[PDB]
């Protein structure tokens, strides 16, 4: 557990030193120096919206190879003694990969939605560009994150399929509802994504 | 929750959809049936031929035998466990070995045995039991000197860790071997269970309840058995395994238990065994306790398959087929007795 | 044909024992003949003719062996091409007692022959040790003819030094040896090689030391034999050893040609035999999965057989008869059954490779739509929209015409290659994909990362500075710059045939071209799941389940065109419509669409594509979702009434769940399958950039070479250019692209119309020809 | 030099591949394609007066690849030659 308490010790030194410095800034009447307006206005919209489009992305990538390894790793291991599961089985990795495919048709959506400023002032860039960047980053987040854990919940699920499939054949179309079920959130994710992103308008 | 879902499949998900399809071959209720109909060993051959098994007992000469029946059984057992341990990684690398370790003690206590009444280790090696060989040359060609065998042992050997519960070599020649191999099965059993705790996850959740079985059987088998012998209370009591359930006054009450009723009472506050003690009527023509300690342990073995993400399923498997070869060699030997009256003791699986 | 699987019906047939054999043997000959075990309640390996098996395999054996013996010889084994049938009539006693010689006396030859080379390999050693020690008592032997002791033997070179030392260590200072090589190496008694030698001979005093030397050298691994004690004797014994050696090498040379004669013998036919007793136990084999005598003297046979192919049978039946020379004649009978009926194609030549991997995914019920004929071009087309590359497919189609054109040769010379026997199989399908992929290369106007310009680009530069605000200015003051329609003549209309060569060139290229084919992978993909749709109202109408036809497909097709088919409809429209000069307001379809869906038809932003669409689309969307529980309430209802009201096991509660669970998976499966075609334009932009990247990065650098020296420089450069474009593009690129269009026709295309429950049909066919 | 025939075959297509693609690449060049601009060896001084200067460089780069070509056709001679060797 050596990665692990280096990890460990990593966080709580972190939320030691933030929870020291947020009680210095608080007691020593220097709040006003943590300009949270400051950073989220400062910090440009396009980091915010590059960041959400290629979380949305890659975590989306993410847990599809999560789950197709899963359950690709079953699949194989219950084969080499009933090899029906190779053929029957590729749905689940279908899956996984559908939600690799919302992962970029969300890119793209999100994407389509870029536009420079020709502005440094914050209040030359706006309400609008700075909401869209916000906006942007959190419609990737959902995307991303949702995609990713449908992706593996959809393997373990997958996996336990192939291994049930493995021993009686008749098992599978029954466990695929499971696999279904697991796959709509995905779904949500994407429509969340969408919805977020419905009004946004950089430029 | 450990969430070993996430990364087990990782490593040893391969091996766990195998061993699962290796499980899938043992032999159904139906297969025992059709075995148990047979007439000759030939004729069980025959009808084995039609499972999992296939060819393993038709290169073999015509005129079979229990022996060489029970004999191909253990080698394809020790193939298959063999060939799992060496597709495996780190941590079912370790888990296999501990499974292991028991067969090993078993071959450790055959060598001293050989080595105290003067007797060549070599040729003692063919005897041991295939899953536990002792391929380190330090514990071979030892002269027959039981200091260097127990040096050999603890040089090279994964029994030097279970052989200090001992204090010296001059041990191997003053306590009676099977107080030696019970107190390191005691230490083995142990350990194993400390290294399933840690490993913790599904693989604690679904080992731990095997090891806390193995341990209460191990202490009420070692008491009922212990009561018209030399063995003193005292020295009984250091042979049941902390692992069990009965580690709190338990084990302490069948210490100073004097009679099977004193067992018996002991266990009955403990309703799983309660009724494993009461259906073990233990008279002539009804199942023994032993018996009925063997199907509990079926049966936990095949709970262990409800889980997924955990390395039990090796052990579960390993059991459930050594339950499996002792299930065939004793219908091959009803059928070569003759007595068909008790072909139906074989404790069915799956 | 191969639009739905063949008639298929049971038979049995009734055939008296005698000719059971010749008749069963015709069929295995005809091949259309699927024979099942009738005897399942007693094993195989205890039918009544497991005798019979069990000697055809014990003569597999021999011959295997004789084979095996002539692979070690260099004979090498003909090949006529005859099928001759087994023999039916007791011939197994003739070819018992064949091969029974061809094998035992192989074995004898060859263990004669080892006994008798080890023996001449000694009697070798004898004689050289023999006369070196003639040569040693050459000093001066003046007498003509006991309490020294003899001995000599051989070793082996460099072994001398060691050998010296361990006797003057030994028998210290009280032993003499005598040591010469042997010229012209010598194969060793036993270990079998080549090996240098030394004859050395041993005086000793006693015989203690006599017992001391002699287990030195056997220590030593050497080799003593007796010796002379006189010169008559020497002279006598050398004569004796060098006349039985010449006799043991006749021996030998004789032997080895008798041999070598009965091995030629043996490979002239060994493939007639193979063929013969492989199709034997095949026969017997087959005629153990028919009743037997228990029941009836005369054989009980039941076979699925096409309809077609029944009087072809009952002919062949009657080829048996003849042979046979039976009277009685064989009978076939049909019989209304209803054990499900397996799948069977009527494979091809061409149409194998297709069928084969349209079955992967699960061999199609019995006669139903068969989705072969269609993939025949969907999956070579679908191969081609992503592959799409001129020159890669000029390669392609290069390569797969020479395995056709080669077919025979390879064919006949069999390699265990999995990977090379795989793609030979699929000769048709590469071929296929190659054509396609020129086809849609010069859609795309791209040739190794390069357009062509064939016609002449629609983009005239010249308008822009004449009508335009250009000068040599601008292009001093632009680093890119751009180009606009809006202005006259800059646009000259469509490129008539493919994308337009300026693309290539533009730096906007991916700004187009990425919307261009995703629109393309939608269309094409919303039109190939609609064909699937109609497939499937086609499987419904033949199998007779109005149910599906009205609950089903038509809610089904009505759904995915409402919602999907409209967005290839809408896709086409605002292509047909919208130009450069309504570019300001031209809406996006992707947000129109999200809105369709949403409801969320707003004031503000892009406009209405046209007019009434917000009704329409209203419209559109109601349907659609009234097609939900068109598919889910209705059917249930109706079977419920009709199979439990009706008549008086039925499950309402599991037929709804049933149900529910196919519209889910449909409706769900309608949004996944379109966004999954959309690997059509992911993988066809990443051939053409790692395309454009390979040259860019390879032979640009042999191209942007201004000194003549450059010449040879591209040389090696396009040899690493060739290398790396067959290697990652070609072969890896163009096996992801056919494994996707593989799971766009398993999944996204026929998941509409397809089952995949039935059963390849394996008939009793000789592939034993192998 | 005897090879291996393996070998031999790889040559030939090699040189086969070669010959027609750098020979279409040499004919193209010459005639000016404009899609090959960026292979040209071009500096900032070569768009002073007109396009001569271009012209004269992607002569330069189709004699290249013919040349290049040429070689092939060398390489293409001795793989048929040690194909008719064995
Ligand atoms: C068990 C852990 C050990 C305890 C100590 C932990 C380490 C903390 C020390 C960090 C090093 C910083 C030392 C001072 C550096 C100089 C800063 C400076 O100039 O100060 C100006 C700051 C800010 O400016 P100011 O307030 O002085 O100026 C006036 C500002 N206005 C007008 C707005 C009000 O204030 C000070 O003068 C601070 C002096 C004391 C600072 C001592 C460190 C603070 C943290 C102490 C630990 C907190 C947890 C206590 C409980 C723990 C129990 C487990
Ligand atoms: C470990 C899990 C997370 C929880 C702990 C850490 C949380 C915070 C970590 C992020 C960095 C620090 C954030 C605060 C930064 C300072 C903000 C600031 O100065 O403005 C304050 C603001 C504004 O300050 P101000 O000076 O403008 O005051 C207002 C003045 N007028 C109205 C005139 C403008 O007010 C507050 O005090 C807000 C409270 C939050 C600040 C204190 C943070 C507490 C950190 C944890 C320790 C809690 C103490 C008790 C310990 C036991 C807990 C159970
Ligand atoms: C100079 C190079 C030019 C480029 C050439 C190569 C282009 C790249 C793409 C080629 C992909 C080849 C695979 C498809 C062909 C096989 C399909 C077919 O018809 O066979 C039915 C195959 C094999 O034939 P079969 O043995 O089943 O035949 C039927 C026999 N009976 C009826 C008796 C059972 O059948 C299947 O199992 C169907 C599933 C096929 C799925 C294909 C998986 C991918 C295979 C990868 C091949 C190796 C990679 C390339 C390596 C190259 C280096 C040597
Ligand atoms: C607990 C006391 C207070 C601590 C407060 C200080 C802050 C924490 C620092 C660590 C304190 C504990 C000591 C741990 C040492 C490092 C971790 C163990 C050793 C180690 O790193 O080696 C192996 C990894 O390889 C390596 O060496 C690779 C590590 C290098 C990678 C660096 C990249 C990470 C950068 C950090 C940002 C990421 C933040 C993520 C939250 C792990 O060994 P094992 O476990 O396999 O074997 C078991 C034994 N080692
Ligand atoms: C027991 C555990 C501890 C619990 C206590 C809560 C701890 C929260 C930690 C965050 C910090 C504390 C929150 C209060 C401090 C906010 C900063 C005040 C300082 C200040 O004056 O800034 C104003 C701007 O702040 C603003 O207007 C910022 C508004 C937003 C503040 C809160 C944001 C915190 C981050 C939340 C992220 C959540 C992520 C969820 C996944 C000035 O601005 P001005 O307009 O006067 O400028 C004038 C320029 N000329
Ligand atoms: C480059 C731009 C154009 C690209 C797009 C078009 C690509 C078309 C691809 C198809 C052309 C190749 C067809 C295979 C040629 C090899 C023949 C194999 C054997 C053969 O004759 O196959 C038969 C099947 O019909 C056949 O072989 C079919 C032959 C007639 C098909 C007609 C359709 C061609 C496509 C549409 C017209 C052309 C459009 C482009 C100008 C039956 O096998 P067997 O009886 O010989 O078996 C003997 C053992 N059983
Ligand atoms: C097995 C195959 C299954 C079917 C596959 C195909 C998919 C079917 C999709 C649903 C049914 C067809 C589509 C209905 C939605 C409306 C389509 C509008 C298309 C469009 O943009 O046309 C413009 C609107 O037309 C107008 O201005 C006229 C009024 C609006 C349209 C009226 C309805 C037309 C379609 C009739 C039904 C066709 C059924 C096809 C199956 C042209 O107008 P513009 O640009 O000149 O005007 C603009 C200034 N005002
Ligand atoms: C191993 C098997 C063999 C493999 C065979 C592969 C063959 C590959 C050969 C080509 C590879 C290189 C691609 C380069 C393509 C660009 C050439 C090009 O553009 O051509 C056309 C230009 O010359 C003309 O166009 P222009 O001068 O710009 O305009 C003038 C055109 N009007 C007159 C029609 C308006
Ligand atoms: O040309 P341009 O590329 O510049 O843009 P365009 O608009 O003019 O043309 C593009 C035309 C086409 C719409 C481009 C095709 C692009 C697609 C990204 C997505 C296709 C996938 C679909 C329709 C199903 C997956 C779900 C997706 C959003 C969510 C919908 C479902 C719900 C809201 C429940
Ligand atoms: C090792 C890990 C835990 C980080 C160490 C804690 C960090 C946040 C601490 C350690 C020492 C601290 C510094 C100590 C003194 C001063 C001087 C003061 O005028 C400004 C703040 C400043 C510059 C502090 C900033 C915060 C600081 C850098
Ligand atoms: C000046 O440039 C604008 C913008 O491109 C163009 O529309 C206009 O026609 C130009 N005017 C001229 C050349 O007089």
């Amino acid at each position: 557990t050596g990665l692990e308490l280096l990890y460990l010790g990593i966080f709580v030194a972190f939320w030691a030193c933030m929870i020291v410095v947020g009680i210095c800034y608080t007691i020593f009447d220097l709040g006003f120096r943590f300009d949270v307006a400051w950073f989220l206005t400062e910090t440009s919209p396009f980091m915010w919206s590059n960041l959400g489009i290629g979380l949305a992305i890659s975590l989306s990538v993410v847990g599809a190879a999560w789950g197709i390894y899963i359950t690709g790793s079953s699949i194989i291991g219950g084969g080499v003694k009933a090899p029906r599961i190779k053929t029957k089985n590729l749905v689940s990795i279908i899956f996984c990969e559908a939600v690799a495919i919302y992962g970029i048709i969300m890119a793209i959506v999100i994407s389509n939605m870029a536009e420079p400023f020709s502005a440094t002032d914050p209040k030359a860039i706006g309400h609008r560009n700075y909401h869209a960047g916000y906006s942007m980053f959190g419609a990737g987040l959902t995307v991303g994150l949702s995609n990713l854990f449908c992706g593996v919940c959809v393997g373990i699920v997958g996996s336990g399929a192939a291994l049930a499939d493995a021993q009686n054949p008749s098992l599978f179309v029954k466990i695929l509802i499971v696999e279904i079920f697991g796959s709509a959130i995905g779904l949500f994710g994407v429509i969340v994504a969408i919805l977020q992103t419905s009004r946004v308008k950089m430029g | 929750s450990f969430f070993p879902e996430l990364y087990f499949n990782v490593d040893n998900g391969y091996l766990e959809g195998l061993v699962r399809g290796l499980k899938a071959g043992v032999l159904s209720q139906a297969d025992y049936l059709n075995l148990v109909q047979c007439e000759t060993l030939e004729d069980l051959k025959l009808h084995l031929q039609s499972t999992d098994y296939g060819n393993f007992l038709a290169n073999e000469a015509s005129p079979l035998t229990v022996s060489v029946i029970d004999d191909k059984l253990k080698e394809k057992m020790v193939v298959e466990f063999r060939h799992m341990r060496n597709h495996a990684y780190e941590p079912l690398a370790s888990f296999l070995d501990f499974i292991t370790y028991s067969y090993m003690i078993d071959n450790v206590i055959l060598l001293i045995t050989g080595t105290l009444h003067q007797r060549s280790i070599a040729e003692l090696v063919p005897k041991c039991h295939p899953l536990g060989s002792f391929e380190q040359m330090e514990a071979v060609n030892i002269a027959q000197t039981p200091a260097e065998l127990y040096n050999a042992i603890l040089v090279d050997t994964p029994l030097a860790a279970f052989f200090q519960d001992c204090i010296s070599e001059q041990d191997l020649d003053e306590m009676n071997i099977e107080i030696i191999r019970n107190t390191l099965y005691k230490a083995y059993l142990e350990s194993f269970y400390k290294f399933c705790t840690l490993l913790g996850g599904t693989t604690a959740d679904a080992m731990c309840p095997i090891l806390e079985f193995e341990a209460d059987r191990r202490a009420f088998i070692i008491t009922i058995n212990s009561f018209g012998t030399e063995l003193s209370k005292e020295d009984r009591a250091k042979l049941f395994p902390h692992c069990g359930r009965l580690y709190p006054e338990g084990l302490a009450q069948l210490a100073r238990a004097d009679d099977y009723e004193q067992v018996k009472n002991v266990a009955d506050y403990y309703p799983e065994y309660k009724l494993l003690f009461e259906g073990a009527g233990s008279n002539p023509g009804d199942k023994t306790l032993e018996d009925r300690f063997f199907e509990h342990e079926v049966k936990l073995n095949k709970l262990a398959f409800l889980n997924q993400f955990h390395f039990g399923v090796f052990y579960a498997f390993v059991k459930l087929k050594e339950q499996e070869c002792r299930n065939i060699v004793w219908i091959a030997e009803c059928i070569a007795q003759r007595h068909r009256a008790k072909i139906d003791n074989y404790i069915p699986i799956f | 044909e191969l639009f739905r699987s063949e008639e298929m019906t049971l038979a049995q047939l009734f055939l008296q024992s005698e000719a059971a054999y010749c008749c069963v043997s015709e069929l295995e000959e005809l091949g259309k003949v699927q024979f099942r075990d009738l005897n399942p309640d007693v094993n195989v390996f205890q039918r009544k003719f497991v005798n019979e098996v069990r000697r055809c395999e014990e003569m597999d054996r021999k011959l295997r062996f004789v084979e095996k013996e002539i692979r070690k010889a260099n004979i090498p084994i003909m090949d006529t091409g005859e099928n001759p049938e087994v023999p039916f009539p007791r011939d197994m006693i003739d070819l018992e007692a064949n091969f029974e010689k061809i094998e035992n006396e192989l074995k004898e030859i060859n263990t004669n022959q080892e006994a008798l080379k080890r023996n001449f390999l000694e009697l070798t050693e004898l004689k050289f040790i023999l006369r070196k020690t003639q040569q040693f008592f050459d000093e001066m032997a003046d007498p003509d003819l006991l309490r020294l002791g003899f001995v000599a033997g051989v070793i082996n070179r460099e072994r001398i030094p060691t050998f010296e030392r361990m006797l003057w260590r030994v028998c210290r200072g009280n032993v003499f040896l005598r040591q010469a090589e042997i010229e012209n190496p010598l194969e060793d008694p036993v270990t079998g090689d080549y090996v240098h030698k030394s004859v050395f001979i041993i005086f000793f005093q006693g015989d203690q030391l006599k017992n001391r030397v002699k287990k030195i050298c056997e220590g030593f691994r050497a080799s003593l034999y007796p010796c002379p004690e006189t010169p008559q004797e020497r002279k006598e014994m050398a004569s004796g050893v060098n006349t039985r050696i010449d006799d043991l090498q006749m021996v030998l040379n004789q032997t080895e040609d008798h041999r070598q004669r009965v091995l030629q013998a043996a490979a002239k036919n060994i493939r007639v035999w193979f063929i013969k007793v492989r199709k034997m136990k095949a026969i017997y084999h087959t005629l153990n999965l028919c009743n037997i005598d228990v029941t009836q003297k005369c054989l009980i046979a039941e076979v699925w057989c096409p309809v077609t192919d029944l009087d072809s049978i009952q002919f062949a039946l009657r080829r048996g008869t003849e042979h046979s020379g039976s009277t009685v004649p064989s009978i076939l009978n049909r019989m209304q059954t209803n054990q499900t009926p397996p799948t069977y194609n009527k494979t091809n030549k061409f149409t194998h490779g297709f069928q084969n991997i349209v079955d992967a995914y699960g061999i199609g019920t019995y006669r139903e739509i068969n989705p072969a004929p269609y993939t025949v071009i969907t999956f070579p087309f679908l191969f081609a929209v992503m592959f799409g590359d001129f020159g890669h497919g000029i390669l392609m189609t290069l390569f797969a015409v020479w395995m056709v054109l080669r077919e025979s040769r390879i064919l006949s010379q069999k390699n265990e290659n999995e990977m090379f026997s795989m793609v030979f199989s699929g000769r048709y399908i590469i071929l296929l994909m190659g054509l396609f992929s020129i086809y849609t290369g010069l859609i795309y106007n791209d040739c190794f990362s390069k357009s062509l310009n064939i016609f002449g680009s629609s983009w005239s530069v010249r308008p822009m500075f004449t009508i335009g605000n250009w000068t040599e200015e601008t292009l001093l003051g632009s680093s890119v710059l751009q180009l606009n329609p809006a202005i006259p003549g800059v646009f000259g209309g469509p490129y008539p045939f493919g994308i337009d060569p300026i693309w290539n060139i533009a730096t906007n290229k991916l700004t187009f071209l990425n919307s261009f084919k995703m629109k393309m992978s939608v269309i094409l993909g919303i039109i190939h799941m609609l064909f699937g749709v109609s497939l499937s109202l086609f499987n419904h109408i033949y199998f007779k389940k109005p149910l599906n036809i009205y609950f089903g497909f038509i809610p089904e097709i009505i759904f995915m065109s409402s919602l999907f088919g409209y967005l290839v409809i809408l896709i086409f429209y605002k292509w047909t419509a919208y130009d450069a000069h309504s570019s300001r307001n031209a809406p996006s379809l992707l947000i129109h669409f999200i809105n369709m869906f949403l409801f969320s038809y707003p004031e503000s932003g892009n406009a209405m594509l046209y007019s009434g669409q917000k009704g329409i689309q209203c419209f559109l969307i109601v349907v659609a979702m009234l097609c939900v529980p068109w598919m889910l309430l209705f059917k249930p209802l109706i079977l419920r009434h009709q199979y439990l009201r009706k008549k008086h096991v039925f499950d309402f509660g599991d037929t709804m769940v049933h149900q529910a669970i196919h519209t889910i998976e449909y409706c769900l499966g309608c949004i996944s399958n379109t966004a999954s075609y959309l690997r059509l334009w992911a993988l066809s932009l990443a051939h053409a950039q790692l395309s454009e990247v390979l040259w860019t990065m390879v032979i640009h650098i042999g191209l942007h070479v201004r000194s003549l020296a450059g010449g040879l420089g591209l040389f090696f450069i396009f040899a690493a250019f060739a290398t790396l474009t067959v290697a990652i593009l070609l072969i890896m690129e163009g096996l992801s692209a056919f494994l996707h269009a593989l799971r766009l026709h398993w999944v996204e295309f026929q998941n509409k119309f397809y089952t995949g429950t039935g059963f390849k049909f394996l008939p009793f066919s000789f592939e034993h020809i192998r | 030099l005897c090879c291996g025939p393996k070998l031999a075959a790889c040559g030939i297509v090699l040189s086969a591949w070669g010959v027609i693609m750098l020979i279409m690449l040499g004919i193209f060049f010459n005639v000016h394609s404009a899609v090959l601009i960026e292979d040209v060896p071009f500096t900032e001084k070569d768009f002073e007066n007109g396009p001569q200067n271009i012209y004269n460089l992607y002569e330069q780069v189709s004699y290249n690849c013919f040349i290049a070509a040429g070689l092939y056709l060398l390489l293409g001679g001795f793989s048929f030659c040690q194909v008719r060797l064995n």
